[PDB]
């Protein structure tokens, strides 16, 4: 029988700074055990300072991504050239999943840029419109490896001051730009060690109030 | 259905410098309900430490059969049974059940009394051995586990220093996984003298 | 068991004569060589029902080209069963070989497998019985034959398939198409299996 | 299922069983003792398929009668549940296991202490301050994280059951003919006939 | 986990934090309570997407109701919008276990359970999700009309803890709300990582865990 | 997993990658896959992890038993009608494929079992997730009378092919050389091209960082 | 929902200096019977531009079908139909990765993998794969079938990154796809020996080689 | 199931209705009307899947609501009973059938005479003097064929019902949170509200 | 694709040579000519491991046979194999023909298809590729050919099945059983592909 799903591989990862946000992703795209690409880019650009990434099932992901850049240049006609804040591209986005609730797309995605107060955002989606605002998010194949080393080292989960007995929690002292890309590469270093499915290439679209700036490394390609 | 997600839990073993160490969270439950906060996994038989995850009807009995074998080696041998020569036996003892196996996921940890090395392995539920020198991670969130010691670990950590990041590795990754956690204990392990310690961590 | 092969002269086709439900001949003296027009025959394998509400419609089909455009091109008469068996492919069960003469371009051979693809070829089998005959028509097709050479050639290859194949017998009805128009030729069992 | 409770105060161990036999569409009984006393201080209560459930109560009890009287000695509770959680870790891997789950409520004579063991039909033991069998723990659990003191007497622990029997009366679906309850303590064992 | 209980002081509305895709933990940080006015409050349990983008829709289905009628709406009323919608949907797989709790001067305090199979009912005391047994547990024997604004806080926060704590599929913390003749009041985020700790020192009870 | 045997004039070679995976996740990211048999017969597995180990450890003991029986060196088809009669006993429920090559008193052999028992020849050999990728290497570079230093080189490129384009194999090569006059030579991390790039900073966490209830001193004499 | 009947095999192909190379061989199978011998699996669209499709042979030529109409649709009202508004390698597969993933979308899926390889009319090579589930990614080497599995491992080693694509000759990179043909030939048993190829360079343009055959086999090693 | 009885006397029709709604492992209310009034002189007791209990029950009541202000007049119970039956009936053989069983209890003021009809949720309908839906049949109606008689007064008939309300109390597994009682006659439809201890 | 043909001097044997799993070729160059004596061989097809495990046996049999009771007829072989194959039909998926040779009987060829039934044939063919050349076998075999017409006819046979078969190819290898003994023949595909 015709199966109307494949899953392509490849993780990301949104972590939201005070004045910044980041995405990023490795750049393998995989079928089973065989390498398709090892740079096919899955993070995009979408204007009006947002970046997006829809990882899973490549072919959702590109349907969703060329869907919601389409829903971006028909609000610039319908509303007068207005910016479309991040908060109302989510819900666009909640609305472009939940028309397809009986016959999903099967990816998990995640978008970042600046909120109206010129913070940094991350929303993050299930494959049905459920979504969240949040500080960090991993989603893919190595979320699960991911994830918690977010929790430990964005949020500072399980984390005490010395010599306070477990009383006094560690506070919440917020990370700059070049901190956040550390832990990024680091995050991907070991996903790349541990899941078969991640390498190749690490790409990260950083957002500030001057635009979206682009950086590329190498990751192991076993 | 799967024997290996009824119960839940979790073990991870680290090696450090002239030390290992082993942790395991207490969490025994049936599928959402959470039953016992003082279900221990790890074990041990003289100077070798055995923690085991899986089917808790399964952990119990290894742990007795184990007992057992390390109890007549050592009427015979006279003397304690050594953490590569355990790890042989706990190997065959599995791959003998192999048309109907114990659904645990096992893991050794100790230092030779002899040469002082530090040794941990692990295995699957028919006994291949998985003998890496950094560290060895088995249960329901072995996911998590994977991603917590490969990003944190680095080699020839002091006892004092290794605690704070088994237990970093341990507590993080069992609070994204909904059948581990309910407390954890943690054992530091050198050639003269063992500390176990219980940690305070999220009771949900 | 069906096939045509391309000669000097033009084109012959050729079929065994059975028609089963299971193990039971229902018919062992059928005709499974069908007109189109009046140099353009099909030769039917498959389901029964399924080939004979295809037959007619393009014959329907045909008729009214005919009508309205002058002589249709054997080439065409291929092109309306390849639609029809590509577009309900999902309900056909249908294999179809499709000869035709006329005076610019002679005989031509199509054939039409399961999945609606169209294959122009010198020769062409198919049915039930044809995966018998693979070997021995490769080694002895040739182009250019004569018309004597070319029935021995079709006879021969059905013979053989009738023998091995339980799914096929009877009589072998064979249609000539060249300039002189259509002539039909029958062989019993007794001609051919003496071969 | 059938409603298996017990909890541990501190000088004894509370059984509470339901009473009701169901069959279909038709409760055959309304005053079934799903219990049986292994030795004078070790009472075993259970819960499960209908023929094993008996069946296994009886041969555990038949094995500790037998071991008292050739060691002319009554085994520790801890000694029985290890007994019993080896039978049951025995029948999983049989041609047909023993579809029972039990809970062993004992006062050891020698530490002069209540014990009460939990063990399910996998053969899975662990000993708890209180415990449950099939839907009752969903709610008795929580009530009793709740409700529960370590130092409680054995009346302050009846009362804290009459908590969990009502809770169960008021929200679950099956009418289960109340409960027979049976205390274990230094005295042995004695059946509470005023609990309605 | 979520629960809603009436009470001579208004309605309590306690809700857990947690997100599941199976055994993975997807979040401790999700809102369970949609505001939807001033004096109306609908709580989430299911499908995360389908009580999120229903529960939303009801909102706007509500505020078209003030813009026509120049009259808030019932809380008989909004539940029914959800019922009738969910109904249409039935056999489809929608998964929505929600309680819409709201006051308005003709009803009073007022409490319906709605869920995907089409069930609409009033009561004063639910409890809704796969926690739902472990808050009925400690929320039912505790219980009385008569409660102080304060303690039946309490009892609301203890109910959703006591959850969190049994039940694998519910935690993070405690969302409190309280429903007046003055509307909704938000009683604040409880991360049961420090609430568990606090309540068993202070309460003295959860004596099963080692501390 | 990557394994390949190959023969050269005096003797025959054999080779293997060093990831052992459970499902899409790395487990060991250096594992020994070559095994001996017995001194001068060498095996490589792939499948079952732990029936490939067991049937190895078990012909490898019934193998010494024989020896001294005989007072002769071990023979490989002995060793090859031995898997062989094992694996077709138990159907294919044992999930055992290996290569064994080896040199003994009737020269040098390289043969292939699979789980069923099944057994194969030839003068190039290979096996697991990156047979295909290995055998096209092979297919492409393999003549006849093949030197040592050309069949390492050979049986080493092959490996790459799978440590490359297959996600089921990576990390390093080994290799072990059995040449008819002299003493097997096994070459552990024989290649390592995957070397994991120092991270981006150090996670040592500062003393007392965890929270901690309760304190013992274990016993671990009498 | 369908499943494919009369089959093509593995589609190859890579980029080189100056152009794209890509291949296929001439056989229709018919599950395990090597049914038809004369299929053409590479079409070649105007001049810059060849699509090799794997899979169902119906379906395939459908896809020949719509190319054939779509060179015709474009030169309608269109005086550049010759020159600045000819068809692109990168229009020819939008158009059929958007066909392709309609047709998965509507649980109708034509069943193939195509890969569209050409020359874009500022120099650039375009390659490009999609298949029956609309899923579509570059590299510098792609193949589909068998080919994924043995071509790509021997023509990465000759363009592992894009930066070795200007130090790789239309010589280096036609012999590296000619060794792949005869490796399939070898190991897929559902491959011929008889094998069509198009090399489309940014200066000597299309060209389009029929009736190739596998040679230089090595066999004689079987005879111990 | 839930517990649907009837049972129709000299001079009315009484409609006794479990209390209880159970979704899994958790009694939610303890409370429920299982029971729509459909016009002043016919009552309509419902059980059977979660949401089409009430939805087809509120449905017939519009309806019936309806004809009554148009004509201004009320229909026959008869009339009532084969409206609900055709609409079940329709149901049936619809994408997705209501699942609905009902009793229809009514006084027709013209016949003077009290009338009870039990209709599945296929479109089977059929007078009854005594009738039931679910499990609870399989003890009722032996009860009734022997503690029956056609003269009883309404107060007899409560007496009858107290009867078979205990032996399901006794015998069926479920706890069904006792019954509802309502009592149609000549002066419409009240609810007997001592029937926790009479 | 496996062939035994029976002739004046004695008896010829024949294979291609693929092993595969599913459509990889996992060897392209097998030997599937096993000799049980010194002037008998068997031919296999079907399950690898089922073929082979039968083969060992078979042999192990008849080396027995040769210790107590000297030289084994080809019918004794052939009865050997079909006991195997009869009495383990439930768990065996191998077709298998014998080929012999003494100074009595001359040559003799026995077929073993999957029932474990036994069937003497002046020739047989066996294995994936045979049904496509059922009609070429039938037509060009006759009685008392000679070693280079047998050599021939099995050559062009093989070609055949491995040309329109994707489960066989590789080499043809031969075995001749004469009075003078056993001779192997190979021939290469740039040799069969252009007959
Ligand atoms: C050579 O290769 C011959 N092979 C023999 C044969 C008989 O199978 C057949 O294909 C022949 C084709 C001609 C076509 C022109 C009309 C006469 C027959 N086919 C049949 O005779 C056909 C067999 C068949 C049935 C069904 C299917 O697929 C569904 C394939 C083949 N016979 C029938 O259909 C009989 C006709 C009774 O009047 N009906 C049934 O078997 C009833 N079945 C219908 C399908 O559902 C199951 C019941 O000739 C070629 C050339
Ligand atoms: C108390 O009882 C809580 N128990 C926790 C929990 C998680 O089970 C849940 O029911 C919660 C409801 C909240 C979550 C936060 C947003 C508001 C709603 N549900 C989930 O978290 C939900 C579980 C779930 C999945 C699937 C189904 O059947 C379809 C039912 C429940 N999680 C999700 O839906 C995840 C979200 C994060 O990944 N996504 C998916 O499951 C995606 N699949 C959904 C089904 O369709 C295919 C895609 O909270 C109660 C109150
Ligand atoms: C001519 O007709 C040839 N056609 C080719 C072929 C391959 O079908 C075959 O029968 C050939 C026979 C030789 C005999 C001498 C020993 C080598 C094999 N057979 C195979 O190559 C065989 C195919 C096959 C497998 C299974 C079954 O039924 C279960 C039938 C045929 N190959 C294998 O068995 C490979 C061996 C790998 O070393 N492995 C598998 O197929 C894997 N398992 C098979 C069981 O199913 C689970 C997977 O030659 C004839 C003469
Ligand atoms: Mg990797
Ligand atoms: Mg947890
Ligand atoms: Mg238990
Ligand atoms: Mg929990
Ligand atoms: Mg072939």
């Amino acid at each position: 029988q015709f199966n109307p799903y494949g899953d392509n591989g490849g993780t990301i990862l949104g972590i939201a700074g005070e004045d910044f946000a980041v995405l990023a992703g490795d750049t393998r795209n995989i079928t089973d055990y065989s390498i398709n690409s090892r740079y096919e880019p899955k993070v995009f650009d979408c204007g009006d300072n947002i970046v997006m990434s829809a990882n899973g099932f490549a072919a959702d992901g590109d349907a969703l991504v060329k869907r919601f850049k389409n829903s971006v240049k028909w609000y610039h006609f319908d509303h007068n050239d207005k910016k479309l804040s991040i908060n109302s591209a989510a819900r666009n986005i909640q609305h472009l999943l939940y028309g397809k609730r009986f016959f999903p797309y099967y990816v998990h995605t995640i978008i970042a840029g600046l909120d109206e107060d010129g913070k940094g955002a991350v929303y993050s989606f299930d494959p049905v419109g459920s979504y969240e605002r949040e500080q960090c998010r991993a989603g893919g194949a190595a979320a699960s490896l991911i994830m918690p080393f977010l929790d430990n080292q964005v949020n500072f989960k399980n984390q005490y001051e010395p010599g306070t007995n477990g009383k006094v929690k560690k506070p919440l002292k917020y990370l700059s730009v070049e901190e956040v890309i550390k832990l990024v590469r680091d995050s991907f270093t070991s996903a790349t060690e541990r899941h078969i499915q991640v390498g190749d290439g690490l790409e990260i679209l950083i957002v500030t109030k001057d635009g979206v700036r682009k950086e590329f490394y190498e990751l192991k390609r076993d | 259905s799967d024997p290996s997600s009824i119960n839940g839990g979790i073990v991870v073993a680290m090696t450090g410098k002239d030390c290992v160490a082993i942790a395991c969270d207490l969490r025994l439950g049936s599928q959402s309900l959470g039953v016992s906060n003082k279900f221990e996994k790890i074990f041990h038989y003289g100077h070798v430490f055995l923690g085991i995850t899986g089917l808790a009807t399964d952990v119990t009995t290894l742990n007795e059969m184990f007992r057992y074998k390390t109890n007549l080696y050592k009427l015979k041998e006279e003397r304690a049974i050594e953490p590569e020569t355990f790890t042989q036996l706990v190997s065959s003892s599995l791959y003998e059940r192999r048309f109907g196996p114990y659904f645990v996921g096992p893991v050794v940890a100790g230092i030779n009394s002899k040469s002082g090395k530090p040794f941990i392995a692990g295995f699957d539920l028919i006994g291949c051995i998985d003998e890496a020198k950094d560290f060895i991670v088995s249960g329901t969130a072995s996911d998590q586990l994977f991603g917590m010691c490969e990003s944190l670990y680095e080699p020839n950590l002091e006892p004092e220093d290794l605690f704070e990041t088994i237990s970093q590795a341990l507590l993080n990754a069992a609070d994204r996984d909904a059948l581990s956690g309910w407390g954890a204990v943690v054992y530091i392990i050198k050639k003269d003298e063992v500390v176990k310690r219980y940690l305070k961590m999220r009771q949900d | 068991t069906i096939m045509a092969v391309e000669f000097d002269g033009g084109v012959v086709m050729g079929s065994d004569s059975r028609v089963s439900a299971g193990e039971a001949v229902v018919n062992r003296v059928f005709d499974k060589l069908s007109p189109l027009h009046e140099r353009i025959y099909c030769a039917l394998s498959g389901s029964a029902a399924d080939t004979q509400a295809i037959a007619d419609i393009v014959q329907y089909h045909l008729e009214l080209y005919t009508s309205q455009y002058g002589t249709p091109s054997t080439e065409t008469a291929a092109s309306v069963f390849k639609e029809l068996c590509y577009e309900n492919k999902d309900n056909l069960t249908a294999g179809i070989i499709v000869a035709g003469y006329d005076d610019k371009n002679k005989g031509e051979v199509y054939t039409i497998p399961l999945g609606g693809s169209v294959h122009k070829l010198p020769y062409a089998i198919a049915g039930s019985g044809s995966t018998f005959i693979y070997g021995y028509c490769d080694k002895n097709f040739r182009e250019n034959m004569s018309k004597e050479e070319t029935v021995d050639f079709i006879k021969h290859s059905l013979s053989q398939a009738i023998k091995w194949d339980g799914s096929s017998g009877g009589v072998i009805r064979m249609v000539v198409l060249t300039a002189a128009g259509v002539e039909r030729l029958i062989f019993y069992p007794d001609e051919y299996e003496q071969l | 299922m059938d409603i298996i409770l017990g909890i541990r105060v501190q000088d004894s161990v509370i059984l509470a069983s339901s009473k009701a036999v169901t069959r279909g569409i038709s409760v055959l009984k309304d005053s079934d003792d799903k219990t049986r006393q292994l030795s004078p201080h070790t009472l075993m209560s259970f819960a499960g398929e209908a023929g094993d459930t008996v069946q296994f109560a009886e041969y555990i009890q038949a094995n500790i009668q037998l071991y008292s009287i050739r060691e002319d000695y009554e085994l520790s509770p801890q000694a029985v549940s290890s007994f019993v959680r080896q039978e049951l870790a025995k029948s999983i891997r049989s041609r047909r296991p023993y579809q029972v789950n039990v809970l062993i409520g004992g006062y050891d004579k020698k530490k002069n202490k209540p014990e009460l063991y939990q063990i399910d039909y996998l053969g899975t033991k662990v000993e708890l301050p209180y415990g449950a069998h099939g839907y009752s723990g969903f709610y008795t659990f929580s009530l009793l994280d709740h409700h529960y003191r370590p130092d409680m007497t054995t009346e302050e622990g009846l009362d804290l059951l009459k908590l969990c029997v009502q809770e169960l009366e008021k929200r679950m679906p099956m009418d289960f003919k109340g409960v027979i309850v049976k205390i274990v303590d230094k005295d042995g064992i004695r059946q509470v006939d005023d609990f309605q | 986990t979520t629960l809603a209980f009436r009470f001579q002081g208004g309605i309590i509305v306690a809700v857990d934090s947690r997100a599941t895709a199976g055994n993975w933990v997807a979040s401790q940080t999700v809102k369970k309570v949609i505001e939807i006015n001033p004096f109306l409050l609908g709580t989430m349990a299911g499908g995360a997407a389908d009580c999120q983008f229903w529960e939303t829709w009801l909102g706007s289905q509500c505020r078209l109701h003030e813009l026509r009628e120049k009259e808030r709406i019932s809380v008989a009323a909004a539940s029914k919008i959800l019922s009738n919608l969910v109904y249409q949907y039935k056999g489809a797989g929608l998964s929505m276990g929600t309680m819409i709790c709201g006051y308005t001067r003709k009803e009073g305090p007022t409490i319906y359970y709605v869920d995907s199979d089409g069930t609409r009912l009033k009561g004063d005391i639910f409890c809704v999700g796969s926690g739902q047994t472990f808050a009925y547990g400690v929320l039912d024997s505790n219980y009385k009309w008569d409660l102080s604004v304060e303690d039946a806080l309490y009892l609301g926060k203890r109910s959703i803890l006591a959850a969190a704590h049994r039940d694998a599929y519910s935690g993070g913390s405690v969302n409190l709300y309280h429903v007046t003749e003055d509307g909704w009041i938000y009683h604040g985020n409880h991360d049961v990582g420090e609430l568990f700790w606090k309540v068993k020192e202070e309460e003295g009870s959860f004596n099963n865990v080692i501390g | 997993t990557t394994i390949v045997g190959v023969k050269f004039n005096n003797g025959v070679v054999i080779a293997a990658d060093t990831r052992s995976t459970q499902g899409p996740i790395v487990a060991d990211k250096n594992c020994a896959k070559l095994h001996r048999i017995s001194p001068k017969i060498w095996c490589a597995g792939a499948g079952t992890a732990a029936d490939t180990e067991a049937v190895t450890q078990l012909i490898g003991s019934n193998i010494e038993l024989h020896s001294l029986y005989t007072s002769r060196e071990p023979r490989v088809v002995s060793a090859l009608q031995m898997l062989k009669q094992h694996l077709f006993k138990y159907q294919g429920h044992i999930g055992a494929y290996l290569i064994v090559a080896g040199v003994d008193p009737t020269g040098s052999h390289l043969f292939s079992i699979h789980a069923h028992g099944s057994t194969d020849v030839g003068y190039y050999l290979s096996l697991g997730s990156g047979s295909l990728a290995a055998m096209a290497v092979l297919e492409s570079h393999w003549k006849q009378d093949l030197t040592k230093e050309e069949a390492i080189k050979l049986a080493s490129d092959a490996i790459q092919a799978g440590i490359w384009n297959d996600l089921g194999s990576g990390s390093n090569v080994d290799v072990c050389v059995m040449e008819i006059g002299k003493d097997a030579e096994y070459l552990r991390n024989y290649l390592t091209p995957n070397v994991r790039e120092e991270k981006q900073k150090s996670y040592k966490f500062p003393r007392g960082t965890t929270a901690v209830l309760k304190e013992s001193i274990v016993n671990i004499c009498d | 929902t369908q499943q494919p009947i009369v089959t093509g095999t593995s589609v190859i192909s890579m980029k080189y200096d100056n152009g794209v190379i890509i291949a296929a061989d001439n056989l229709g199978s018919y599950g395990s019977l090597l049914r038809f011998n004369g299929v053409e699996r590479l079409i070649p669209v105007g001049d810059n531009t060849v699509v090799g499709i794997s899979g169902d042979i119906s379906d395939m030529q459908h896809i020949e079908r719509l190319l054939k109409d779509l060179v015709t649709e474009n030169a309608y009202d269109n005086p550049l139909a010759d020159a600045e508004e000819a068809l692109e390698p990168s229009y020819i597969f939008e158009y059929l990765a958007t066909v392709m993933y309609q047709r998965r979308s509507k649980m109708n899926p034509l069943w193939n993998a195509i890969i569209v390889a050409g020359v874009q009319s500022n120099g650039d090579q375009f390659l490009r794969y999609v298949n029956l589930l609309g899923v579509t990614y570059s590299s510098p080497t792609l193949a589909t079938g068998f080919g994924a599995h043995m071509a790509n491992p021997l023509l990465r080693k000759v363009v592992d990154r894009e930066s070795d694509i200007p130090k790789t000759t239309v010589q280096v990179a036609e012999e590296a796809i000619v060794n792949a043909m005869r490796v399939l030939y070898y190991r897929d048993a559902r491959s011929s020996r008889n094998f069509s190829l198009a090399i489309i360079d940014k200066n000597t343009g299309l060209t389009f080689k029929k009736n190739l055959q596998v040679e230089n086999m090595k066999w004689d090693f079987a005879k111990d």
